[PDB]
């Protein structure tokens, strides 16, 4: 009737093993599933290439610092490059998939601070602009804001998710806290939730992927300065329609 | 002509008549409904889910740094660390709640609550805190002493980092107005204060002072009434 | 006697609102884990 | 200023008029027997009643008040709008309209608030101006820019106070604003004209204050020290125009001490002084210096 | 027959969860009151577990927060002037279709990522000062791709199959049922994409969150004149959104939108939560104590 | 099927108590005459056992006597004037809900200390000169807490969730029902006591009495307008309570009210019983007595 | 369009219209329904109960002494003590009385009425009166050899301090006018007068004046009818 | 078929003998009760300390003279504070309690007199006042009418009950006359009014106690003149939830 | 052949009023003791 602290992540040829967990939070109760027949619209069939692409992807280590304000990623966009996944994405103009987002944190027990990492579904990204004209740049955010890439983005106001909503309320999202004296690893299911069975790989992003410091990274002199921050994610039920040149973005 | 006589109410909108009107779209059928994950059917549910309560709303105090209750080395006894109401519609630490929010969209509130609180200081750092739920009738309490003569927990930190603090259901009326001040003060919920019980004790070479973050939410048994336009966000013109 | 919840039309998003299947399901935002944990348990242990 | 009161129950000022444009005339006094108050229960002056129609605010209500004919159904007094009896520290009254407030900073509900109170409660925190509202409600802030929704009457601030019925604490969406160097115990004064209170004005100065003003104009040769309002009626609780270099004793006033029109004084270095004994409180002062350069 | 189901039509009343009798706890292994909130679960810690609470048949009604609820109210969407006077004798005014141009209706909506819903479309139409004289007016809605009339003679008027409905100002709001009409399975008010692909690096970026899937044509409004009437009609459009299906809950918006398509919060940011004096520092004065 | 239920829907009369025949009593011990008026129990005694009294099958109906046909009758709660011309150029009013500023309905109400009701308010709203031109109004229910309009403008008229009626002046009367909205079992037309914890010695002492639970927030009433009408609508509010649950019935008042939210009465008591000349004098003239 | 044919009554506000309106509040759910004692469902059952009649509704008697009926041991016999009209709805004793004010919310009432007079004197004092009801077409009776004609008691003072005088429902027509005075004096209901059966008698040392607390209340087979406005309060200005 | 003129009243450790007693009136028919699961709504268990608060408390003793216009209580402030139930109604939030009122007040057979010992539910005190403004103090009662407290408030008006209702109506209230002649003694059972299950026993008074002298006391040259009225009240099913700090006023 | 107390709204209270149910307990204010007199008997024995 508890959350064993330690834990392994068997998906494709990566395993994850952690020994200081909280739990895996199962986005919305949903287990990641391929698109049924009754909800499908694409005729032509599919490709699952389970193995190649359903697998953990360490894509980038951010660094913990005191005055840090966190980091961003869009899921697809952030695998959009990398490895079987990538291509399949850029091949194919239909794509759906969960994923296994896999943080990870580890620090002292003489270091203290807490990350939220949550998993925002639709995660517009809003720009912080003075009251201008329509005409003005900085109403909206740059491609660069919108789809990070691997290496995300740090965030501006992470007080309101660069987004306009409070941050205090980004718990209503799928979410884990790496509590630096409690666990060091952050693992969050999330299924594939879109308006649509499938979906550009490149034009949307399904998921935001939010790794933001609640309570500082404080430690004393002679402590590892550098606590780094990785963001392994892995796909899974990968789906991908609609052959064709591969297309960057 | 079967015979029929108009009665008050004739022609007038009623912006929750939950009436029939003609169809534009003769032989309509909308998209097919596909399984979308993360359908919510009501607002209680989303009322309880624990949300940051923005404790440190203090001046100065800016960003995530408001969401962050400071826990340090006392070097006196029976201190107090935080206080808040717990008003969930008052203008206060519950508006980062989503609780707080949805409240606003309601008149009227019932249940209890819930405000647990995680301890995000170091492993090595120590201590004990009595969280006491004054119930309405009396100030925040001046002492430790004063405190726990109401619904108290006292706090030890550990491997488990957080605590839940149940603001019961103690009230007069079966529900409480989510407007607040003035007489409304009548719907008062209470006081929560967070006092040290023990010190936060730490080896050497280790952060003195943490944060203790507090997530409020709504009870099973918590309800709302007699929805209304909330005063959160106010627009002088049309957004184009 | 209650004598409502009657659509005119031949179109059936023409009716009134569904105002009769409220459904509580609140556990998939408030315990979104996969271990059940136990309220009485301590949670990581 | 023709008011130096909160209550305006200073008020002698002839207006005749419920608004200087667009209200109703006044019934005098000497011809208002139909009503609690005239000329034949209160013979002798007695809150600037007499043979006029000027308004005045004898009970001691929020805003100076007179009676109007009585035709429309049944309203037989009406608040005056008088633009002069603004108080010299009250800056208006202005509206409230949402989220960003006309003062952006801390806030208050007090069931005893007074205009003191929320005062106290803002120069407490080093915020310039303290806004009373809906008679419950003390907001604080620092923001030049309190009238970002237009300035409202004053007869729109009139919701009383819930500590103190007679003075004026704001309305539905009106907030008061007041300067936050009202009722201070002390403070430095370097400037022209300024209406220096005494303690905890709009309330009744508190049990044991020994309040320091000082009051260097850098640059004026006399200090013409007037007192609009000594209601000090007391022995031991005294106000004294200390100097300043020298810090000696000017004029000493107090029940049976009562100032002149204009205790001038040579020095452009004054420093005003208070007492208060442990009990009889009274309500107060309200001096007003003037330099002359 | 049928009279079972024109019976059961009222509202049942749901109530609020029952609190239980419960008694103290004293040993050991049975922490109800300690969590871990790292897990992302909220508590589970019941009041029973952490007080001795009495038996309260709860009889409170949770009905009315449901989503049908909250959201079945019409609410104001569009305000469509129908200029015919001064400088713009146009008649007529094509509107662009988006219900987030009001912050009431749109704060709502947001709540929600994905809303499939049908909606109950009202006209409150009156001129300037208020009255409502006897005048022809067309509401054609205009779907994506329809030509959009350019004048108030145009051959559009003519709705062969566009949706029109002509009522004059004095009759009673003009109110029609509209269906979800999206070629996607809901409404969605947060589009993390790009419609068109591309390489997205213009200096606006203007086509960020912007889903056609939701823009759903326009409102095209005219007085059926022959000239210029001289007056201007203002036509107020409220949406009531009924058979209401939302998805993934979002945070209610705290900063104050700028424009209508984009979340875009000003440089100065608003708390969520208004300041106070200290974090110790509580506005409830309470009741006299007895023994301080 | 359910036509049992239509048919006995017509009021059935309940007849008055009947007389019984009495013949004379002569004897010792049975004295129905003789009560103890100092137990508090009213008089038992029955026409029967104190004069010879016939067989009367009484049909007369009591059936208007009930709390419901007392009380389910529309009565005058508030006159709401929009002013929109001279000074007050708002074509707004923000109207405190309360049911006790007019002294035919508020006597009745106070005739029970508890009363638990719906209401159906009908507002009946017209011009200085009686005439109801077309004008378009909105009446919007603001409940507390809910944000109170500051213009005619303002955002809180887009009644996304406050209930909100549009209806010209030309319609017939507007009829709403409002359900029994209080914190409360029962609303509290007295109330001994005081909202808030305190000391409670103000010179004024505005607080007694003044209970929350029936504070149910402000009907803002508004001219759907873009500029002043020159024009002041007098909207008079009637209000019919139906489905009515009266307790502890009280005293009907007997002094002339003097405020809405307090029983303060005159210095100058007026007697309940107007004076006559002599305790032995009735002026009742009759006929001319046969023999005197 | 089914075919319909407006009837005249159309678009009125009838203000005793009992029908239907729309809910301002869909899905509402009213506070639960607790019980609370003294519930009250018929204003018959308030006439039913026993309230002071002031009798000594004259010139001069201000106050409480009003509603006493003054007996005092008298020098001469067959005296008259007081009289009063026993029309519930009259200007007069029963105003300040619930049957006399609820009666006048009506314009018709009928059934039998009660007056339970209570003697207030000293344990000594014993007396005997003599209350007669004399039906309508008499005028108040001069002697009580006129008056015995009627519907009386002959009261003893004793241990049991009140009697009940019912003033039988002796009318031509089954309901009577609330309304008197003029032609309404068809619906005259009588006239009641104590009278000195026998002295006051009491012992030295004794007060020699007594009172009478008369107590007017409605029988079981009492009945209003046509409820209407009562003519008790007048209202000027709306209350502020 | 009778009331018997004897009665014993025995609650907690008091008793209470009368052997003059017209009846004991059971206000409204109902006995006092304890707060069912089905009305209640506070979720604290109550506390019910039966015969520590629930017995007869002496509060006041009142000089009845012939020029006398009564006295009233607040049953709630007439026991605030005095013994047990006091402390409880300062500790405690929430209160709801019946009463077992008993006033005596006994003469000679050669005394005469008739109070009127009524219990009034939401006994609201009105101020008698000269057409004034709002702002006038005479408008409004001070506390000291309000509340009482143990020693009561003599009437000013007690024509109109100090109320601006008829007191010749008072007798719709539960009431019992103490008629000189007849009985010394008048006894009221009240249970708990209120439209709320609990309430505060500082803020509400639930009942107000008026003992009015209807017939004025008269006697002769010798007979005892000082004629006292003594109320001896009982809370009868007192709970008490909400535990705080003791709070007074 | 009545047709009325007919419900048109799927809220209960928007139905008319309650207007057949009229039930006479005066016992309770006009006998509110707990010794039952009979009519008969002297009160006070
Ligand atoms: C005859 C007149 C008929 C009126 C037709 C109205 C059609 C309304 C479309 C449905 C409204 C909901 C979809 C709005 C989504 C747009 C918001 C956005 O994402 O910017
Ligand atoms: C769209 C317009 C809807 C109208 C809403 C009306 C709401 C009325 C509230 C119910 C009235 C009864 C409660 C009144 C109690 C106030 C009296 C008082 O105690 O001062
Ligand atoms: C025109 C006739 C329509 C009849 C509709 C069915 C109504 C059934 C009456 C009973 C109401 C249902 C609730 C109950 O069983 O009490
Ligand atoms: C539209 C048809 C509605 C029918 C309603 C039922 C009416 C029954 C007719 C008999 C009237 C009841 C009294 C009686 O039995 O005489
Ligand atoms: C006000 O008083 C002045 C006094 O000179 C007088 O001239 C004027 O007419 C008065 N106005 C009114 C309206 O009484
Ligand atoms: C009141 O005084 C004014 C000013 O002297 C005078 O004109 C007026 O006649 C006086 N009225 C009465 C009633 O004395």
């Amino acid at each position: 009737g508890y959350s064993d602290r330690v834990a392994q992540l068997t998906v494709g040829n990566s395993t994850i093993t952690t020994q200081e967990a909280a739990n895996i939070v199962l986005s919305y109760g949903e287990w990641p599933e391929y698109c049924p027949s009754t909800d499908a619209t694409a005729v032509d069939k599919p490709t699952r290439p389970d193995v190649s692409v359903n697998r953990f992807y360490t894509l980038s280590t951010k660094s913990w610092k005191t005055e840090s304000t966190g980091w961003y990623w869009k899921f697809p966009d952030v695998l959009n490059d990398t490895g079987v996944f990538g291509q399949n994405a850029q091949f194919h103009y239909l794509y759906r998939s969960g994923f296994c987002m896999h943080v990870q944190c580890n620090a002292s027990k003489f270091h203290q601070g807490a990350l939220l990492v949550a998993a925002i579904p639709e995660f517009v990204i809003a720009a912080s602009s003075p009251a201008t004209k329509p005409n003005s740049q900085g109403l909206y955010p740059d491609f660069a804001h919108t789809n990070p890439g691997k290496d995300g983005q740090e965030f501006r106001d992470p007080y309101v998710l660069d987004a306009g909503i409070p941050l205090s309320q980004a718990l209503i999202f799928p979410h884990q806290w790496i509590n630096l004296r409690t666990n060091n690893c952050a693992t969050i299911i999330m299924p594939y939730i879109n308006a649509l069975p499938f979906d550009s790989a490149l034009n949307h992003s399904n998921f935001g992927l939010v790794v933001i410091p609640i309570s500082p990274l404080k430690y004393c002199n002679g402590a590892t300065t550098e606590v780094p921050i990785t963001l392994t994610i892995a796909p899974l039920n990968s789906e991908f329609s609609g052959l064709r040149q591969a297309i960057k973005q | 002509g079967f015979p029929t006589e108009l009665k008050p109410g004739t022609n007038q909108f009623l912006t929750t008549d939950d009436g029939t009107s003609p169809p534009i779209l003769p032989g309509f059928e909308p998209t097919p409904l596909i399984h979308i994950p993360g359908e919510f059917t009501s607002l209680l549910d989303l009322c309880q889910v624990e949300t940051i309560l923005e404790v440190n709303n203090t001046t100065g105090t800016t960003g995530v740094s408001r969401l962050l209750i400071p826990v340090r080395a006392q070097n006196n006894v029976d201190q107090l660390c935080a206080s808040f109401q717990v008003d969930p519609g008052r203008n206060g630490p519950w508006q980062s709640t989503m609780v707080g929010q949805i409240c606003r969209y309601y008149t009227q509130w019932s249940g209890s609550l819930k405000v647990t609180f995680m301890f995000t200081g170091s492993f090595m750092a120590t201590g004990k805190m009595l969280i006491a739920y004054t119930p309405p009738g009396s100030a925040q309490p001046t002492t430790r002493e004063a405190a726990m003569l109401g619904t108290h927990i006292v706090w030890d930190f550990g491997l488990q980092s957080s605590v839940t603090l149940v603001i019961p259901w103690i009230s007069n009326t079966h529900f409480r107005a989510v407007k607040t001040g003035g007489v409304y003060d009548y719907y008062a919920t209470g006081i929560v204060t967070i006092w040290y019980q023990t010190n936060f004790v730490v080896p050497p070479d280790t952060p003195t002072e943490a944060n203790i973050i507090a997530l409020g939410a709504a009870q099973k048994n918590f309800t709302l009434k007699l929805c209304k336009d909330t005063d959160e966000i106010q627009q002088t013109a049309e957004y184009q | 006697i209650n004598f409502t919840n009657i659509n005119y039309y031949k179109d059936s998003y023409a009716a009134s609102a569904s105002r009769q299947d409220f459904a509580q399901d609140p556990a998939k935002f408030t315990r979104p884990v996969l271990d059940a944990i136990r309220e009485a348990a301590a949670p990581l242990q | 200023p023709e008011c130096f009161t909160a209550n305006g129950a200073d008020y002698r000022g002839t207006q005749n008029w419920t608004a200087l444009q667009g209200g109703k005339p006044c019934l005098f006094w000497n011809e208002t027997f139909q009503h609690p108050y005239n000329t034949l229960k209160y013979p002798n002056g007695e809150g600037g009643l007499g043979e006029h129609n000027y308004c005045r605010n004898p009970d001691g209500d929020v805003s100076p008040w007179c009676y109007v004919a009585e035709h429309e159904d049944g309203v037989y007094w009406k608040y005056c709008e008088i633009p002069a009896c603004q108080m010299p520290g009250n800056l208006g009254c202005y509206k409230d309209h949402g989220n960003p407030p006309p003062l952006t900073g801390t806030s208050k509900t007090s069931n005893k608030l007074t205009i003191q109170t929320c005062i106290s409660f803002c120069r407490s925190q080093r915020f310039k101006f303290a806004g009373m509202e809906s008679g419950y409600a003390c907001f604080c802030g620092n923001n030049p820019d309190y009238w970002k929704y237009g300035e409202a009457a004053s007869t729109e601030c009139n919701s009383v106070c819930f500590g103190d019925h007679t003075q004026p604490c704001g309305g539905d969406g009106r907030i008061i604003l007041f300067d936050t160097l009202v009722g201070a115990c002390g403070g430095n004064y370097s400037a022209m004209s300024s209406v220096v209170y005494s303690p905890d004005f709009p309330d009744t100065y508190a049990t044991g204050r020994v309040c320091y003003w000082t009051i260097r104009v850098p640059g004026a040769s006399h200090i013409h020290f007037s007192f609009p309002l000594f209601d000090i009626r007391d022995s031991a609780d005294m106000v004294e125009l200390l100097d300043g270099y020298t810090h000696r004793v000017l004029a000493r006033f107090h029940g049976r001490s009562r100032p002149p029109l204009s205790f001038n004084v040579s020095l452009d270095f004054v420093i005003l002084y208070f007492f208060s004994d442990r009990i009889n409180q009274a309500q107060g002062f309200a001096v007003l210096y003037q330099a002359v350069k | 027959s049928a009279v079972s189901a024109l019976a059961d039509t009222t509202i049942s009343r749901v109530t609020a969860a029952n609190t239980a009798a419960s008694t103290h706890s004293l040993g050991t292994g049975r922490v109800p009151a300690l969590q871990a909130a790292e897990t992302g679960a909220s508590s589970n810690s019941s009041d029973e577990n952490l007080i001795e609470t009495r038996c309260v048949m709860n009889r409170n009604g949770v009905n009315e927060a449901s989503v049908e609820h909250f959201y079945s109210r019409a609410g104001l969407v569009g305000v469509v002037e129908v200029k015919d006077s001064g400088t713009s004798l146009d008649g007529y005014t094509v509107w662009p279709i988006d219900v987030m141009g009001f912050v009431q209706q749109r704060r709502k909506l947001e709540l929600s990522t994905y809303m499939r819903f049908d909606a109950e479309f009202t006209f409150v139409s009156n001129l300037n000062n208020s009255t409502t004289p006897g005048m022809l007016l067309q509401y054609m809605y205009v779907p994506p791709g329809a030509p959009k009339p350019d004048s108030r003679k145009s051959y559009q008027w003519q709705t062969a199959t566009n949706p029109s409905v002509f009522a004059k100002l004095s009759d009673p709001p003009p109110q029609v049922s509209v269906p979800f009409m999206s070629p996607a399975t809901a409404y969605q008010w947060f589009y993390d994409g790009y419609p068109t692909f591309g390489e997205h690096k213009q200096a606006t970026n203007l086509q960020y969150g912007q889903c056609p899937n939701n823009m759903m044509g326009h409102f095209a409004i005219r007085t059926v004149s022959e000239s210029t009437t001289g007056k201007n009609i203002h036509v107020r459009v409220y949406m009531r959104i009924k058979h209401v299906r939302a998805w993934v809950p979002r945070p209610l918006r705290s900063q104050a939108y700028m424009v209508k398509n984009y979340p875009t919060y000003s440089q100065t940011i608003t708390n969520t939560a208004t300041d106070r004096a200290s974090i110790t520092t509580t506005d409830y004065e309470g009741g006299v104590p007895a023994s301080p």
